[PDB]
């Protein structure tokens, strides 16, 4: 039931998403090992993901969380990089998409920095990079990221030594 | 998949050493995220 709708580059919506992508690139402590060496992206396409069933699943849970947190969903727009992005857009997020070994616990991880999510496009630690060239810093092969609506509710603040 | 901390719906992981690093967030229910935009891109080689 998922359809993908292309946004025009002349559309303000496209432009906003591109600017969130570009403006949240940072340097990483691995020198580029996992995600590659870059300061900016070439955005090729931005598609809206439309699935009525998945949306209803989302808004029902949002309402439960909002009520439990005294009428505050604490909803954000956040990046997600994953080798399962094709599965996610069709079937929704679930336990198969969790990072079991993640340092903040076994759950589904999202980033404010686009470049942090870019580190997971080819798997944990960038895996072995792109399929065609086995290059984690491949400048040829097309990558995909999700920019997602995420309900945080009451969020536990964990400072991390990173 | 683990459970969220008691009385909480997510975790905010906030880097405390690299002051330019932004937050990371963890949810423990798939129904708390919706994949709204799909972005296709290349990283660009610095000049
Ligand atoms: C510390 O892990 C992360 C921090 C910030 C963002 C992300 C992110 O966008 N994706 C992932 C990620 C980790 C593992 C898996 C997999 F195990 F399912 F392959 C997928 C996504 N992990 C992330
Ligand atoms: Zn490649």
């Amino acid at each position: 039931g998922t359809i993908l709708i292309d946004l025009s580059p002349d559309d303000k919506e496209f432009q906003s998403v591109e600017e969130e992508m570009q403006s949240t690139v940072r340097e990483h402590r691995d020198g580029g090992h996992a995600g590659g060496i870059f300061n900016r992206y070439n955005i090729l396409k931005i598609q809206k993901v439309c699935n009525k069933k998945l949306w209803e699943r989302y808004t029902h849970r949002r309402k439960e969380v909002s009520e439990e947190n005294h009428n505050h969903a604490n909803e954000r727009m956040l990046f997600h990089g994953s080798p399962f992005v094709n599965a996610i857009i069709h079937k929704g997020f679930d336990e198969r998409h969790a990072y079991i070994g993640g340092m903040f616990g076994a759950g589904i991880y999202f980033a404010e920095n686009s470049s942090k999510s870019n580190q997971y496009v080819y798997g944990i630690g960038g895996g072995t990079g792109c399929p065609v060239h086995k290059d984690r810093s491949c400048y040829i092969c097309h990558r995909q990221l999700l920019f997602c609506r995420v309900t945080l509710g009451k969020s536990f603040l964990q400072f991390s030594a990173m | 998949m683990a459970h969220s901390p008691p009385g909480h719906h997510s975790v905010t992981g906030r880097p405390s050493v690299n002051g330019l690093a932004l937050a990371e967030y963890v949810i423990y229910r798939g129904e708390q995220a919706y994949p709204e935009y799909l972005i296709t891109y290349q990283i660009m080689r610095p000049e």
